[PDB]
DNA sequence: GATTTTATGTTTAGATCTTTTATGCTTGCTTT
DNA sequence: AAAGCAAGCATAAAAGATCTAAACATAAAATC
């Protein structure tokens, strides 16, 4: 009888158990989450604080100071990323003390007289908030009477950020524009809009004269797919987080991210779902770390967890190219363990500066069939060897037929930039030494090459020992892979497609085709009463003329009239049909 | 209107009824869209034109006017470009 | 067969429970009745929790009414100022000041006759937008996601999970 | 009482009637009151440019009155059949001025090199300045498609904008497509953003968006559709 | 397959 | 005398009844 | 045979006209 019900216990004015926050790897998951998403938010702030700083000086310098100031800033097409940049600039403005400032949401403004007063409470209850009156009383002239009660004898600004200038109705928008075009000068007011297109919609939504009394510059944040390049080199495939990727969700995600939506949220939100589904099968998943805290986990662990590594598919090659103590007694494993996750950590380093200097050499190249971004040649190498695709092919044939010059100019800026990785990013993390200790002399043999082209054939011997120093030793395919870095590796594209793009069409298909594939029937691979009138109506065309398809039901299987009228009911429920409004007892399908 | 009598328009039919004389003007070929688009908005809120009462250059309109009106004030306008009396007398 | 399916459903049940330990919230989208389930979830691990059910499917349960629930029943600060946008303002203030007072609602049918409107999934978006509070939904309607932008499906952070039953609709046409 | 507005009064009468009231017309000014207005300002625009040092030894001789005068004879040449605002025009003049007196900072003579950028500044005349995913591309696209090619002309390809119901608009996008997508959520969702990002527009049918009787209305000239098929690479006219 | 592999490598290794 | 509280008269926004119009849709005649 | 225009039609939505439920500010009295 009650619309809502409630059971509520113990309220008044971490849901987890002990025995899952005791163990590891949820705390491994939040050290590792956590200095994910603290690397990406100061990445995004240093990307911001160009605009935010040139924002705050704008607002200074009108208070250096009618037509009102105001400032657009072209965010993206996505919303929640932008507002606590939004947030942030406030902080400055109550930083520097010098503007107040209320958000002005579409949602509050269905009218002109919702928009001032809320545009009034807001101002005051934030300048309550930096250190209650009647919203039928607060006009625009308690706002001038309130402003020149308090700040005369100091002039702060009146700021009023509006972050979705498109879901504004038109008209209640170019009535408070005029009615803040009408009110500065006595008060001092700038607008920020945030349009989430382009400077088009400002033109054409602002009426000639709403336009005649504005004063707008444009100012612009980064767009997203720039936002994923620079989230995609500098984080996930930065070295010093143990974590990897494979290509195949790897590609999924820059997927997901370039053909639906540009949501970086979305990218931090499926990545962290993609960081849960591997982290949490276990404590044996949480080896996955820097290498010290590692060794401590490895005399850590309990027997499930030797059970929940040794099953892990790619430890059976290892075992084929080959002990008794070591696959039973467990201990022998555990101290062969340190090799095994020592040379693999080894490998996804030499892995990386070894991705870094074939993009350098192959982005400067033209076309780049494989690609001129790093995530481009990380996905087309862990998804297969890339000596046996075309592309590689393609690859040494435009880059046989370079210049020499040219060609040797281009490995040197190649050797400029993987010392510069050799310097500035392996340096700090531990098994570090080690990897400039192997790679080096490689980088010495290629130095060489390089100087006997300063002195034709050569450039083969140069592809030659590219091949062999490099690409068929650390830039293996994730099947020739070192084995255990399943640990290290997230190859399990299902349950992360099942769990983050929900398909609500494909399922209920897959429910009224094939019932064993859900039902798991012996016969049906009896039916249920929806299917058939499901397939009945399927046969149907657009109209449905409700007694012949009626007859069709009494045809395939009184009471029956009763579950072909429940089965219609289902149906409509579902919205796969409707009945029809000029005529009843006869449906049409949608 | 006087050929379609007292139809009503559009910013599109106006628009391609204007770059008809625009492109044979040669003193109205640096014009655009925009600047049309603003003379049609600025009509617009004088109330020399009426909405029918969507784009806003899309919506249906109505002519205020009786015709001796504008044919008084090409009369009364002061230095009138005759290419545009050209055309007020076709 | 069924019967398999229901147990197999049971299983996952402390997995969805470290889900939605992390911010996400649970969304069921099955062809069946999500009844059942959800009421086997409600007394199997929500014995004890602030369980807010809520029949989405019920012909006349205004939002207004989930409002003054929320902040009348549990946080016991009468009713909810008489726009939704600073119901939920008050709603986000009180509980900025409660960590450790978690809860959790139980929305079967989000695609409900009330519901439909863009208005109510918008309070229901800025209501789960909370860090604190956690939700699990049902889902019927093919057409649902046509009134959720990406602004709405951000704040909705969701982990969708095919639970598909055969279940006849019985509560559903009930009302 | 004094009251002001640009309508005429005769638009204010009521059903009821007013009382007595006193018109009066306010003329806006022809070129040469125009330019009398433009001219009267020349002393705190001289007293501007002095601020901003051979620049400055050849501003105090040669920004003068009659200078001043012809620069406003040559700029009313050209704005004047556009706008006679004269909050506008004094708002571009003195900008206009700002990139007007570069040779003779330097060594007619003038009006080809300002004549150049003035018919770029009517092209940013009341305007006052100082991407897409891949499938909503595609479903903008599609949105015009199914506003502007008619209710039948589509059995054969497959007075303004015509309104479209979205199963019309999912099924140019299927026939479209040539990839034949699943219908994720996502995709729904990027169809409430074209809506609420003002690329489409709704007439009728809100509260039963999802019933599909909905009538939506796509917004969009043929330039930037043309510079969508483009960026795609995929030719629109085609359809 | 996990039992064919257990059954060959406890077999080989052990 | 001051505060609080609450009982009530007033306001305001939504709900609902006309009716207009109207337009997508039915379907049906007519036509190439 | 189907394609297109047409009599109408049947619900729909758009003012709009008018009233009712919720809110809300104010008056007034109970009490400290």
């Amino acid at each position: 009888s009650k619309g809502c019900f409630v059971y509520k216990n113990g309220a008044t004015r971490s849901l987890l158990g002990k025995e899952v926050v005791q163990q590891p790897f949820y705390e491994e998951y939040r050290k590792a989450w956590n200095q994910i998403n603290d690397h990406i938010a100061d990445l995004q702030h240093r990307s911001y604080a160009r605009t935010l700083e040139q924002l705050v000086d704008f607002v200074v310098g009108q208070a250096e100071r009618e037509v009102l100031p105001t400032a657009a800033l072209l965010t993206g097409i996505n919303q929640p990323d932008h507002l606590s940049q939004f947030t942030a600039l406030t902080q400055r403005l109550h930083a520097q003390r010098a503007a107040m400032v209320c958000v002005l949401q579409s949602r509050d403004c269905a009218t002109l007289k919702a928009a001032v007063e809320t545009l009034v409470f807001g101002l005051v209850e934030d300048n309550a908030e930096v250190e209650r009156l009647r919203r039928s009383q607060c006009t625009m002239k308690q706002l001038k009477s309130w402003y020149t009660n308090n700040f005369d004898s100091e002039r702060r600004q009146l700021v009023v950020i509006l972050p979705d200038f498109e879901c504004f109705n038109a008209s209640v928008l170019q009535d408070l524009i005029l009615i803040l075009s009408a009110h500065c000068g006595s008060l001092p007011f700038v607008l920020v809009l945030g349009v989430a297109t382009a400077m088009t919609a400002v033109h054409g939504t602002l009426p000639y004269h709403v336009s005649s009394k504005i004063r707008l510059r444009v100012f612009q944040t980064q767009a997203a797919p720039t936002g994923l390049n620079e989230v995609l080199d500098k984080v996930l495939l930065s070295p010093k987080y143990a974590f990897h990727l494979s290509g195949k969700t790897f590609k999924f995600l820059t997927h997901i991210f370039l053909y639906y939506d540009f949501s970086i949220h979305g990218f931090i939100q499926g990545f962290k779902y993609c960081l849960m589904e591997h982290f949490f099968g276990g404590n044996a998943f949480a080896l996955c770390t820097d290498y010290s805290k590692a060794l401590g986990r490895i005399k850590q662990l309990t027997h499930e967890d030797m059970e929940t590594i040794r099953r892990l598919p790619s430890f059976r090659p290892y075992v084929e190219q080959i002990i008794i103590a070591v696959l039973t007694d467990d201990d022998y494993l555990k101290k062969k363990l340190p090799q095994l996750l020592r040379d693999c950590l080894l490998h996804f380093l030499l892995f990386r500066c070894s991705l870094e200097f074939l993009t350098e050499l192959v982005g400067d190249l033209p076309r780049c069939p494989l690609g001129k971004l790093r995530r481009e040649l990380y996905v087309n190498c862990l998804n297969r060897a890339i000596i046996s695709t075309p592309e590689y092919k393609e690859c040494l044939q435009m880059l046989s037929f370079l210049s020499k010059d040219e060609f040797v100019a281009k490995v040197n800026r190649a050797l400029e930039r993987t010392e510069q990785f050799l310097v500035e990013e392996i340096a700090p993390l531990e098994l570090g030494e080690a990897c400039t200790a192997v790679l080096r002399p490689k980088l010495e043999a290629i130095r060489l090459a390089v100087d006997e082209v300063v002195k034709g054939r050569a450039l083969q011997k140069t592809l030659q020992l590219i091949e062999t120093q490099i690409v068929q030793d650390h830039l293996r395919a994730l099947q020739d892979a070192p084995p255990i870095h399943e640990l290290f590796v997230f190859s399990d594209i299902a349950t992360v497609r099942r769990n983050i793009i929900g398909a609500p069409r494909a399922a209920l298909h897959t429910a009224l085709n094939n019932p064993h594939f859900y039902m798991q029937c012996k016969c049906c691979e009896t039916l249920p009463d929806l299917s058939v009138v499901y397939k009945l109506h399927l046969e149907c065309g657009r109209m449905i003329n409700l007694f012949d398809w009626l007859q069709a039901f009494r045809s395939v299987v009184p009471q029956i009239q009763a579950r072909f009228t429940r089965a219609v009911a289902e149906l409509q429920f579902l919205g796969y049909i409707k009945m029809s409004k000029r005529k009843t007892d006869h449906a049409t399908r949608l | 209107s006087q050929i379609y009598d007292r139809d009503s328009f559009n910013f599109e039919i106006i628009y391609a009824r204007f770059s008809k004389f625009a492109k044979v003007s040669t003193t109205m070929q640096a014009v655009e869209r925009s600047i049309v688009l603003k003379a049609f908005e600025h009509l617009r809120i004088a109330e020399l034109i009426m909405p029918l009462t969507v784009q806003k250059e899309f919506e249906m309109h109505k002519l205020a006017l009786t015709y001796s009106q504008i044919h008084h004030c090409m009369q009364r306008y002061q230095a009138l470009p005759t290419e545009v009396a050209q055309w007020a007398q076709s | 067969s069924i019967n398999a399916i229901m147990e197999e459903y049971r299983s996952y049940f402390p997995k969805w429970m470290c889900i939605l330990n992390e911010g996400f919230n649970i969304l069921l989208y099955g062809l069946g009745s999500k009844h059942q389930l959800l009421q086997s979830f409600h007394r199997e691990v929500l014995h004890k929790q602030t369980v807010l059910v809520v029949n989405g499917f019920f012909p006349s349960l205004t939002i207004k009414d989930m409002l003054d629930s929320i902040t009348s029943d549990i946080l016991d600060a009468g009713i909810s100022p008489a726009n939704p946008h600073e119901a939920v303002d008050m709603i986000e203030e009180e509980f900025a000041l409660i960590p450790e007072t978690h809860l959790f609602l139980i929305v079967h049918n989000l695609d409900g006759a009330m519901l439909r409107n863009v208005k109510a999934q918008a309070i229901l978006s800025r209501l789960a937008r909370i860090p604190n509070i956690h939700l699990l939904a049902s889902i019927d309607h093919i057409n649902t996601p046509l009134l959720w932008d990406q602004g709405k499906l951000c704040s909705f952070n969701f982990s969708w999970w095919d639970c598909t039953t055969m279940l006849p609709y019985t509560n559903e046409t009930a009302f | 009482v004094i009251l002001l507005s640009q309508l005429p009064f005769e638009k204010f009468y009521n059903k009821t009637g007013l009382s007595e009231i006193v018109c009066l017309h306010l003329a806006q000014y022809n070129k040469a009151e125009t330019q009398r207005i433009l001219g009267s300002d020349f002393q705190q625009v001289r007293n501007q440019l002095l601020e901003q040092k051979k620049r400055l030894e050849i501003c105090q001789e040669a920004v003068t009155e009659d200078f001043y005068n012809n620069y406003l004879n040559l700029f009313l040449s050209v704005f004047y059949k556009a706008c006679r605002d004269v909050p506008e025009l004094q708002l571009t003049a003195r900008k206009c001025l700002s990139t007007y007196l570069e040779p003779v900072l330097d060594g007619s003579r003038l009006w080809r090199h300002i004549a150049g950028p003035l018919r770029s500044a009517l092209t940013q005349i009341y305007m006052r300045i100082e991407e897409l995913p891949y499938y909503a591309k595609f479903l903008l696209i599609a949105a015009f498609l199914a506003s502007h090619n008619a209710a039948k002309q589509d059995k054969r390809l497959f007075l303004g904008p015509k309104s479209f119901s979205i199963d019309r608009l999912l099924a140019i996008f299927y026939a479209i497509l040539e990839e034949k997508v699943g219908l994720t959520c996502n995709l729904l969702s990027q169809i409430s953003t074209l809506v609420h990002l003002n690329l489409l527009s709704f007439v009728s049918g809100e509260q039963n968006i999802m019933e599909g009787s909905a009538r939506l209305q796509c917004t969009i000239g043929l330039e930037f559709v043309l510079q969508i098929g483009k960026v795609v690479g995929f030719n629109v006219r085609q359809y | 397959d996990y039992e064919i592999w257990k059954a060959r490598m406890l077999a080989k290794a052990q």
